[PDB]
């Protein structure tokens, strides 16, 4: 479409669509965030909070 | 900025429909507002992007405010004093710029300012075509079919709506018909500007029946009027200069074809061929059909005349609503009357007799005698000097004497005008109660003596509806003129 040559072109987010994963918390629980684990296999760099 | 952004720009099919120049101009209005939007502060900021280069330079405007609230968006000479005030305050010229923006995060609201820009520029293709050209008068096929609406789409982007009143009051549209009406107003309304049609003039059905008029298209027979009306009335009449040719059959067209196809047009009405004539008295008659010749009426100067028909077709030349008149009064260019050969006959006796009491006690002549030469035709006694003498002086016998009751009236216009000058003199005499009122015509201190008001207690008891019934002041300015003396008479402690 000309809005694709209009957004990502010219812009250069040549990502350039995303769609909504995120692991978002299941319903009806609270919690408090106590321990996060980051396991990276060594091909990828890892990124600052890793 | 690396030779794409213009190439980007330029469709050049319908992006770049307008110079490249305004296309660059949106993008970095709409990049400037995702920027703005993802900058902490509440700045802003103009964004302009040339076509040769590509790179978006971004300026942030000033705007100041007569306040100290934001400074880096607002300011003042005052805190500028310390600087030595270099310029004035209120400027909006540009005073800082930005760098560069990633804009990374705010790509959804980068996509939704894309989609704005792309909606308008639509609209404005929209108005540089058909608001630049008063819009597509052309039939076409709807679209949109709201409530009591038609919504078309035209060629080259372009649109039109139909108002409710504009269409038949029973007939409903739906997408994908046909909707007759010309465009007379491209209004800018949001996403593009539709065009506002209204079918409630003959225009449209001369215009109609001219292309499908053999002897309009030959040039045979030119058109002088036409009347048309939704519901109302709707006729067709063309003009023969002197070409020995049928109105009525030029009006009418091949075997009736262009009156059925313009009656399509005309809401549903069924178009009339009537004839139409150079003589007035003539053209009547002539745009009174379909009727018969009956009418006859001339007048010296004036514009008015009376119309006589018989009783069975008194509602088909006429018609007591209308459903012909209109035709006569725009399709003649002369005066319609709406009643019978009998009416008229008491019309016409009524001002003789007038005229004739008018003579008796003005010329001061015998009552037989002044019968006798105001029976040989209408309105004989009345301006002998200003009518030609060949009139007034026909008959033989007192010739000599005839110009006497123009000799006597000259020197006695001043007592004729005494009747109509002194009569509020001692009949509710005119008072600054009324007559000085602020608001109102001359003529409202003639109504208020002739109507037996003289103070403002008998105004401001009576309302509007009562007052409403003289035709020459409106419901509202007696309205108001009675408010104003109310308040007067309530308020009169503060002179």
């Amino acid at each position: 479409t000309p809005e694709e040559k209009l957004l990502r072109a010219i812009f250069g987010e040549k990502a350039s669509d995303v769609k909504d994963s995120s692991l978002r918390v299941p319903n009806g629980v609270s919690g408090t965030v106590i321990d996060v684990q980051v396991f990276t296999r060594d091909g990828v760099e890892k990124d600052k909070r890793a | 900025m690396n030779k794409e952004i213009l190439a980007v720009v330029e469709a050049v099919s319908n992006e770049k429909a307008l110079p490249r120049e305004k296309i660059f101009e949106a993008l970095e209005s709409a990049l400037a507002t995702a920027t703005k939007k993802k900058y902490e502060q509440e700045i802003d900021v103009r964004v302009q992007i040339d076509r040769k280069s590509g790179d978006f330079d971004t300026f942030r405007r000033w705007l100041v405010v007569d306040e100290v609230t934001q400074p880096t968006k607002e300011i003042t000479l005052e805190a500028a004093r310390y600087e030595d005030e270099s310029l004035n305050l209120g400027d909006y010229v540009e005073d800082q710029i930005e760098s560069v923006t990633f804009d990374r995060i705010t790509t959804q609201t980068a996509k939704q300012v894309i989609v704005q820009k792309v909606r308008e520029a639509e609209r404005a293709m929209v108005v540089d075509q058909f608001r630049e050209h008063e819009g597509e008068i052309i039939t076409g096929v709807v679209k949109k079919v709201n409530r009591d609406n038609i919504s078309l789409d035209l060629g080259n982007n372009a649109e039109a709506v139909i108002l409710r009143e504009d269409m038949l009051p029973r007939e409903n549209f739906r997408p994908g018909d046909r909707v007759r009406g010309v465009l007379y107003s491209v209004r800018p309304e949001a996403r593009g500007a539709q065009l506002f049609v209204t079918r409630s003039k003959p225009e449209m059905l001369i215009e109609l029946f001219r292309i499908e008029v053999p002897e309009i298209g030959e040039e045979v027979i030119e058109i002088k009027a036409a009347a048309r009306d939704p519901g109302s009335r709707a006729k067709i009449a063309v003009k023969t200069n002197d070409k020995r040719i049928d109105p009525v059959g030029a009006c009418v067209g091949m075997r009736g074809a262009r009156v059925q196809a313009v009656s399509t047009e005309l809401g549903g009405e069924r178009i009339d061929i009537v004839l139409w004539d150079d003589n007035p008295a003539q053209f009547v008659i002539n745009a009174m059909a379909p009727a018969d010749v009956a009418s006859i009426v001339v007048d010296e100067d004036k514009h008015t005349m009376d119309i006589a028909v018989e009783a069975g077709n008194l509602a088909q030349a006429i018609g007591r609503n209308g459903q012909n008149v209109r035709l006569a009064s725009q399709l003649s260019g002369w005066e319609l009357n709406v009643m019978t050969v009998d009416d008229l006959q008491a019309k016409h006796q009524a001002e003789a007799h007038a005229a004739i009491d008018t003579f008796t006690k003005y010329l001061d002549i015998d009552e037989d005698f002044a019968t006798v030469l105001v029976e040989e035709g209408f309105s004989t006694l009345e301006e002998l000097a200003y009518v030609p003498m060949k009139e007034l002086l026909e008959i033989e016998g007192l010739d000599e004497p005839t110009v006497e009751a123009l000799r006597e009236r000259a020197k006695n216009a001043l007592a004729t005008i005494a009747q109509a000058q002194e009569e509020s003199l001692g009949d509710n005499k005119p008072a600054d109660d009324l007559l000085n009122l602020e608001g109102v015509d001359r003529d409202l201190a003639f109504k208020l003596a002739a109507r037996g008001v003289c103070t403002l207690e008998d105004l401001a008891e009576q309302g509007i509806d009562d007052l409403a019934d003289i035709e020459g002041l409106t419901d509202e300015k007696a309205g108001a003129l009675i408010m104003a003396a109310r308040n007067i008479c309530w308020f009169g402690d503060e002179a």
